[PDB]
RNA sequence: GGACCUGGCGGUGCUUCAUAUCCCUCUAGAGGAGCCUGUUCUGUAAUCGAUAAACCCCGAUCAACCUCACCACCUCUUGCUCAGCCUAUAUACCGCCAUCUUCAGCAAACCCUGAUGAAGGCUACAAAGUAAGCGCAAGUACCCACGUAAAGACGUUAGGUCAAGGUGUAGCCC
């Protein structure tokens, strides 16, 4: 019941990234220092690379929550410019008005 | 004629624990509408005077956040629509009030906070030195 | 939306009852409750931040709110009351007839503070719609009436169509002359140039010392043009080396700060010069706040005015 | 030509409300906001969540009171209280309006986990501001 | 075929003007070099749309995977969904816009002129027009009453967008 299959893939990516966040954080900590042996860090490199691809947070895309538009999104409201304007232009967004100065 | 004869008063119990002392309460209200802050200021100030609290008021400078969006659904980059959010402020500064007085006044004015108005109340409490710090062990 | 007399009569009965309700709400005497109190109470009870005041809550008297309506212009028999009804402009032409008639009787017998009413004010005295040429013809007829030897009766009439205009004097205001702990007379003023804001204290007597944020003016303003601006007010009135100045300036750049100080010093210096000298400083451009501030950039163009290159076709 | 939220001139037979008759540039000048909350103030959080909730309540009430709404909803948030103020018509029997108020207040209170109240103002017919 | 009405157009007349604006004039640029970026071509197994003014750092306030809609290979079949489809059609559309507009006109309902033709409707020392409403204007925002924003109708280019979303018609369903 999500807007499209592309929003559904991002929904799954956000769920899997949440499940692997601690594991990835802990493994990365081993890779992000000059204190531990390279032999130990080389193994940590392979371990984090072996995790599921969709656990990687850089693959998460901030899509419009009502239209799934991948660009032109305002992070604060999670809406595309087109959807945001529709609500703003009808006076349904509290405190938001047209700017003249 | 149909008036109550006797009224049950809420039970306020005097404790044996000493009360908190607040040097200052800085109540910063934020809103989009200046007239609503003017009306809230009048209510909050009149409430303080009736309760015997010393209150000062000032208006910090407003904040206007502007941003730009494309006007068309497709192309026509040079045509934009610009929006803004205006945040206006009123700061009620109360001084020399106990913790029991601050609880009643804040509850009274927080419950009556108009829709669309947020409040940031900064409380400055007076404390004595910890007993360990009064003298050096060494 | 026509409004009958019975409708207005009911609206006034509601306003008087509501006027007492509103006074009862605010705990004020209903008898001494004025329209200024009504507006204050309505603004508190119904706070509106709408920029256009006409869109804000209002509780006015029906006479103020509703437009003027002409009454029926004929009776039950259908005969119009006014002999000029069938012109469609009976009030306008009755006025032209009355003014034309007075001009005739005179023959048989023989500025700064006032203006003529505008067409929209005549259109309300008459309660009719007027053309622009109708307005001119009526004014041309009133002017022709002043040039004549109009008497007292012909002067109360012309004054009805004249509206007093409040001219605002351009005379510069003068700051009060204050005294410090040591008893030295001084004046204080302020100035703004772009984003720079200055406050200057000009002493009645001195040697020509100027301190800007505690620094000697030539150390604070190493650019010679900024110093010429400080010289301009005192030089223009022949008072170089006669006053001490201590000023503070914030914001803007070096030139905007010199301009803000120039205006602050000139305004404060007006307390120690003659009225004729103050008018010469005004006419020299030394007492006017420069309104020229940076213009905003607009979207879709390179600058405040510059457009993006019109692409080669 | 601008189109956004502009009821266009016709033959003089189309009744528009005050809300409909004002284009977006009149927002905050001649017309107010239809929802009031703190999410869009400086330094405030959860604006995205308040916006989703508002879009739902408007759709929800449109279909819960079908053919009854005579104007846009006014949404008010104070603390955790949610007040829905609606101008409705006088066609449905009062029993049905009490059923739908009890049903809607309860269902929305459990959905958004907050005390929700619905305030109904009835008018004989849609209030007309002008005929475009 | 004859004569007209309306509109368009005229390397069409007269008159008056343009105000960063047509010429002359003023200042800094582009056109030449390198680089950045878009587009067109060529290439690639390998998207799409915009594309004279009114496309060309344009949809993108943004593509290493993702995004992604493309190509190759492999896999699933009541399938995230009481399915799905970025499949065709913007020359079926809503929505949001470009453009003249750096315009001031549009127009209901009447009335009158032309023998009651298409059509037309003004002269103020006035001669048939009255006109709701819309736009301009006025108000409002920004630092003023200035300026700049905003606003800018009806229409024009079957202008742009079915790939924001929604959707008519047609089509796909191992
Ligand atoms: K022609
Ligand atoms: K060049
Ligand atoms: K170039
Ligand atoms: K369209
Ligand atoms: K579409
Ligand atoms: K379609
Ligand atoms: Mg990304
Ligand atoms: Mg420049
Ligand atoms: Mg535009
Ligand atoms: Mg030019
Ligand atoms: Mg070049
Ligand atoms: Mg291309
Ligand atoms: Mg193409
Ligand atoms: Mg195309
Ligand atoms: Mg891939
Ligand atoms: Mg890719
Ligand atoms: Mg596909
Ligand atoms: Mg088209
Ligand atoms: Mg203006
Ligand atoms: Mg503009
Ligand atoms: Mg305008
Ligand atoms: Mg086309």
């Amino acid at each position: 019941h999500y807007v499209d299959w592309r929003m559904w893939r991002d929904v799954k990516r956000r769920k899997m990234a949440y499940e692997y966040a601690d594991e990835r954080l802990r493994i990365n900590s081993l890779r992000k220092n000059t204190i531990l042996p390279k032999i130990l860090q080389d193994v940590a490199d392979e371990e984090i690379a072996a995790l599921p691809r969709d656990s990687c947070p850089v693959r998460i895309r901030n899509r419009c929550v009502m239209t799934s538009r991948p660009r032109g999104v305002k992070r604060r409201w999670r809406l595309s410019r087109i959807v945001f304007r529709h609500l703003a232009d009808h006076g349904q967004l509290s405190g938001i008005q047209r700017a003249t100065w | 004629v149909d008036v109550p004869k006797d009224l049950t008063k809420p039970v306020v119990t005097i404790s044996d624990e000493p009360d908190i002392l607040y040097k200052r309460l800085s109540v910063l209200v934020k809103g989009h509408d200046k007239a609503v802050l003017d009306s809230y200021e009048y209510f909050a100030v009149l409430a303080a005077k009736e309760l015997g609290i010393s209150i000062k008021v000032h208006e910090p400078p407003r904040k206007i956040e502007r941003f730009t969006l494309l006007q068309s659904v497709h192309i026509y980059k040079k045509h934009r629509v610009q929006y803004e959010m205006r945040t206006l402020y009123r700061c009620l500064e109360l001084e020399h009030l106990t913790g029991s007085t601050a609880d009643v006044y804040l509850e009274y004015i927080q419950r009556n906070l108009p829709e669309g108005v947020a409040m940031e109340v900064t409380k400055t409490q007076l404390e004595q030195l910890p007993e360990h710090i009064k003298e050096p062990i060494w | 939306e026509t409004y009958t007399e019975d409708f207005i009569k009911k609206q006034i009965e509601e306003f008087n009852i509501g006027k007492r309700h509103l006074a009862n709400m605010m705990g004020e005497d209903p008898e001494t409750f004025t329209q200024e109190d009504i507006d204050r109470a309505i603004a508190y009870l119904f706070p509106s931040g709408l920029f256009e005041k006409r869109a804000r809550p209002v509780m006015k008297h029906p006479e103020q709110i509703f437009p003027r309506q002409r009454a029926i212009q004929w009776g039950e028999d259908g005969r119009p009351f006014h002999y000029l009804f069938y012109t469609g402009k009976q009030s306008y032409y009755s006025l032209m007839h009355d003014v034309y008639g007075m001009l005739l009787n005179l023959e048989k017998h023989q500025v700064i503070g006032s203006r003529w009413l505008i067409k929209e004010e005549l259109e309300e005295m008459l309660v009719e719609k007027l053309s622009d040429l109708d307005y001119m013809q009526f004014i041309r007829l009133l002017e022709k009436l002043l040039t004549s030897q109009c008497g007292a009766a012909e002067e109360e009439f012309v004054q009805r169509f004249r509206r007093s205009v409040t001219l605002e004097s351009k005379k510069q205001l003068i700051e009060p002359v204050q005294y410090d702990e040591q008893g030295m007379a001084f004046s204080k003023s302020e100035g703004k140039r772009k984003t720079a804001k200055a406050e200057a204290i000009v002493y009645k007597h001195g040697s020509g010392r100027i301190k800007v944020n505690g620094i000697d003016y030539q150390l604070y303003f190493p650019i010679t043009q900024d110093r010429e601006q400080l010289m301009f007010p005192f030089h223009f009135v022949d008072r170089l080396g006669k006053h001490d100045v201590t000023c503070t300036v914030s914001g803007g750049g070096r030139s905007a700060q010199a301009g803000a100080i120039r205006l602050a010093m000139a305004k404060a210096l007006c307390s120690f010069v003659t009225e004729d000298e103050v008018e010469w400083m005004r006419q020299a451009g030394l007492l006017t706040t420069d309104p020229r501030v940076r213009e905003r950039k607009k979207p879709g163009q390179e600058g405040a005015r510059r457009k993006f290159t019109w692409k080669k076709r | 030509k601008n189109r956004a939220a502009r009821v266009r001139v016709s033959k003089g037979d189309k009744p528009v409300t005050y809300e409909e008759a004002h284009a977006p540039h009149y927002i905050a000048h001649r017309k107010g906001w239809l929802s009031l909350h703190t999410g869009n103030l400086d330094g405030e959080d959860h604006a995205a969540e308040r916006t989703v909730e508002d879009v739902f309540l408007r759709k929800f009430m449109w279909g819960t009171f079908p053919g009854c709404l005579a104007d846009q909803l006014v949404l008010k948030r104070r603390g955790n209280q949610l007040e829905i103020c609606a101008v409705v018509l006088r066609q449905l029997s009062p029993h049905k309006y009490y059923f739908l108020v009890g049903y809607s207040e309860t269902l929305l209170s459990y959905f958004y986990k907050c005390p929700v109240r619905l305030h109904l103002q009835t008018v004989p017919s849609k209030v007309v501001y002008k005929y475009l």
